[PDB]
């Protein structure tokens, strides 16, 4: 368990090493976000022919998991703008708390304005 | 890039282990951390400092290893 | 120094030699090459599918 | 020193070379004669639109067995079409993305394909498992692999990036003829139906003949002065067709070493991005920048009519390995097959 | 200790750059010439309407070019628009949600994020694969990034929380200009058609034009009465007007050392939320917390009109860089094309 | 471990050969594709009739992902020129040495011109 180096870590108490098996930590769990850790998750939206390519040109990380249709106005079908969602997720890692997830007081402001 | 607050240590701290080299002493020294010191110091842009210490601690090496070993004998 | 320059010599070389093989290939003349060109397109101008279209029911495209 | 006297040999053999052309040269008997009347207005059809595709065909490819086309979109599929059913016999996967090379054996046996990924790609098609395994991946090109050709099924033709051009074996995964004569990208190609001659044309708008087994150039014909897009072969491999990105195409034999005919136009300005000749070779086809393309009469110059009806430029064009139709691959994101 | 005497140096410096602006200031002949290029009142029509977002246009920004733009979502994803056809060029996830900052590069080939994760993340557009991935990710700022702005392809100005705006290496991943100037949370930034200045705007409602060139506060250009939301250089260069989150306006001068004029009704409270300044540096483009926006004759100190049809506050601006048409990313998940 | 390895090849110098082993660190765990996660995605627009057979033969070295049917106008919906988008994916490296840039301007140019 790096778990168990962490704290081997801090029972001498070096920083460097907290911080190096913290690294280590941090990324297991970007490799094991599947083990409850971080894991981002976004939803694209585009049509068919936009579809294809940022399909295409998905980034080297984030996973397609899943597209969906939206009900179209136009026609039946395709070629509408509400056409297709997807949505694409990435393992991300989780930081051991105390050193991240600090929030700030004007982020807070800006996210109270942004949340109406 | 160019600052001297953290120079002035990782550099008498590197000469240091230079001289423990030349003093044959690397049975307490790692090569990976004098290694990583040599290019954190050198990509910096402070490689003239570097040629300046290479050239006076090979100077230094030879006066005071080589030299008294030669004089000595 | 255009002696070696890098063997761009070699590269002058190079274009020396194809000219001069190019100025050895026979020239064979435009009025002879034009009548071979009729000959050939005339001899195939009524068995060219392009020149004469195939019905949709006799092409593969259509079948 | 010996750059310069090596250079003025050079010129004076181009000039040398020039003077021969010039007492080659003649009254061009096709456009004089019209005897041999012009082809006229033909009322041509798309007969089959392989609708299916929703990337742009950067450069589509017909099949040598004659029924089944490979269209290589921009987004890394390539589509093996049945073009007599709009039945896509094939969809693979591309592990590289904006493709353009897709290059058909003569039976069907390997597909190869090459984009920028640098990696020429040979898939068995015909796997006895029933599925499309990659065979061979070729490493050790310079840049993108700009136009591909099947000339054997173990071995292939690979204009790439950069001013190369080597011919490479498929089952070493090593070339085996580099063509290092470009000074511009080579990037086009046309093979002769004699099957020993290719002509690739580069961003230096010198359309480079060589044989096979040489190894080395034979004839450099420069007619143009942009960078040329495509060549299609005469049916006889006795002259090619070339397009640059200008207006033009040119008309040049391999028998006059120089160009015979100037396919240049103020009817239309875009430059041709694509040239394909007919089956008899009388009819030629020019798949331009502009939306649409035009058809020609090869021996007068004179449009014998132009084919609409896409949104999008001729990005590609291919004519049956017999020739019976012609399929205009457009960056629209699907083919139109005339006849 | 110390402290004293300089804080008394500053002070009376204070009174007599107030006395040299006040001394400097005069009537403009602006105001007083209203019938020179008047507009009346200007309507521009919708005409496009980007709606592929889902989530808030936190904040957009043109391309180079003025043909693509990128336009961040509230949700942490960019749209890299085609303005000019309403295709989405690209649509990226972002790790981090709460993304308020998006940069276009000069090139058109890296984009640049700022949000709450305290890292610059620089996608490259373009690489050896086509795909859309992450060139750099420039962390190590104390803050939040709250405006980004790319200087080149490897030097970029990050006006980030905790009073910093610092020059970052690309390449190097290395901070290259620390700036301590401040004592609010630097949040607003604008970079001059000049280029050789860059003005940041923060909560110390001090618009701190910086030198770029040696990273010292060229001027800390003063007036407002709120947190500075968007700066807008003139299209000279000469000049930025400034918005803040107090319901005015104002015009800074360089060569004037002081605000020119303030552009301000009593039918507006809002704080003024973004700024853009139209190309023939005329018309200055009001976003408004308001559901619509406004554009004013700042020649004629003047609403020239109102642009409404945004049913949420219209939280970013941009101008088309070829100057006849706007882009307003509102907080409604849709981008109109105002031409 | 790739930190025993990586510490090791820099006890031996070199920057070429840190440089080698970081590739080979990332041939090894991207083509699995774990930590350097370099996945791809297609979509392939394939109509009903049609379908069993893409699917059936598929490339070797991919694995589906995601079918989703297409609204249509002609034949009831069901039968269209465009009636399904299979989209697959694959793990592995697109390069092990994660590689990226080209300086063929041509491409460049090429790529600009294709994308709009």
């Amino acid at each position: 368990a790096e778990e168990g180096v962490l704290e081997e870590a801090e029972f001498y108490n070096i920083t460097s090493l907290i911080k190096l098996v913290k690294d280590k930590i941090r990324e297991r769990d970007s490799k094991t976000s599947q083990v409850p850790v971080k894991h981002v998750y976004r939803v694209l939206q585009c049509q068919e022919e936009e579809l294809t390519q940022m399909v295409s040109t998905m980034s080297d990380g984030w996973k397609f998991e899943q597209l969906v249709s939206i009900g179209s106005s136009y026609n039946y079908g395709n070629e509408d703008q509400a056409e297709f969602l997807c949505v694409v997720s990435k393992e991300l890692h989780n930081t051991p708390y105390g050193t991240a997830s600090e929030p700030s007081e004007k982020a807070k402001i800006l996210q109270e304005r942004g949340s109406r | 890039t160019m600052d001297e607050k953290y120079v002035n240590s990782i550099w008498d701290l590197l000469k240091n282990a230079i001289q423990e080299i030349q003093r044959k002493n690397n049975s307490g020294l790692s090569f990976e951390e004098l290694y990583r010191n040599a290019y954190t110091m050198v990509l910096h842009k402070h490689g003239e400092k570097l040629y300046t210490g290479l050239r006076e601690v090979v100077t230094e090496h030879l006066i005071n290893k080589v030299r008294e070993d030669v004089l000595n004998s | 120094m255009a002696s070696n320059n890098t063997a761009s010599i070699a590269q002058a070389r190079k274009l020396v030699e194809q000219l001069k093989m190019e100025a050895n290939i026979d020239r064979i003349k435009v009025s002879k090459a034009a009548a071979d060109l009729m000959a050939y397109c005339e001899a195939h101008a009524k068995e060219d599918p392009l020149l004469t279209p195939v019905p949709a029911s006799e092409n593969p495209f259509r079948e | 020193s010996e750059l310069d006297q090596l250079r003025q040999e050079a010129e004076q053999l181009k000039n040398q070379i020039r003077d021969a052309r010039k007492a080659c040269a003649d009254a061009t008997l096709s456009q004089i004669t019209n005897n041999i009347d012009p082809v006229g207005r033909i009322q041509m059809r798309t007969r089959r639109t392989l609708r299916g595709h929703l990337a742009k065909i950067y450069a589509m490819h017909w099949g040598t067995d004659s029924r089944l086309l490979v269209s290589a979109s921009q987004d890394g599929k390539l589509i093996i079409w049945d073009s007599y059913t709009t039945n896509k016999v094939h969809a693979i996967p591309l592990r590289s993305s904006w493709v353009m090379t897709c290059a058909y054996a003569p039976s069907g046996n390997y597909v190869a394909c090459g984009g920028l990924d640098n990696i020429c790609s040979i898939y068995n098609l015909k796997t006895r498992e029933g599925n499309v395994r990659v065979s061979r991946e070729l490493a050790g090109h310079t840049g993108y692999l700009s136009c591909c050709r099947f000339l054997d099924d173990n071995q292939i033709v690979t204009s790439s990036g950069d001013t190369t051009c080597a011919l490479w074996d498929i089952e070493t995964g090593q070339q085996t003829t580099t063509f290092t004569g470009h000074t511009g990208d080579v990037m086009s190609l046309s093979l002769a139906p004699d099957t020993r001659l290719f002509v690739s044309g580069a961003c230096d708008a010198s359309a480079k003949l060589w044989d096979v087994r040489e190894g080395m150039c034979r004839q450099t014909f420069t007619g143009h002065e942009s960078d040329i897009n495509a060549i299609c072969f005469f049916p006889n491999g006795n002259a090619f067709a070339t397009g640059s990105d200008d207006a033009t195409c040119r008309l040049f034999d391999l028998r006059a070493d120089q160009e015979l005919m100037t396919y240049s136009h103020d009817n239309i300005i875009c430059g041709i991005t694509s040239v394909s000749f007919s089956k008899s070779g009388r009819l030629l086809l020019a798949g331009y920048d502009d939306f649409n393309c035009n058809v020609w009469d090869a021996l007068k110059a004179d449009r014998a009519g132009v084919l609409a009806g896409h949104d999008n430029r001729v990005s590609c064009l291919g004519v049956t390995d017999d020739g019976m139709a012609v399929a205009t691959g457009s960056w629209d994101s699907f083919l139109k097959i005339w006849n």
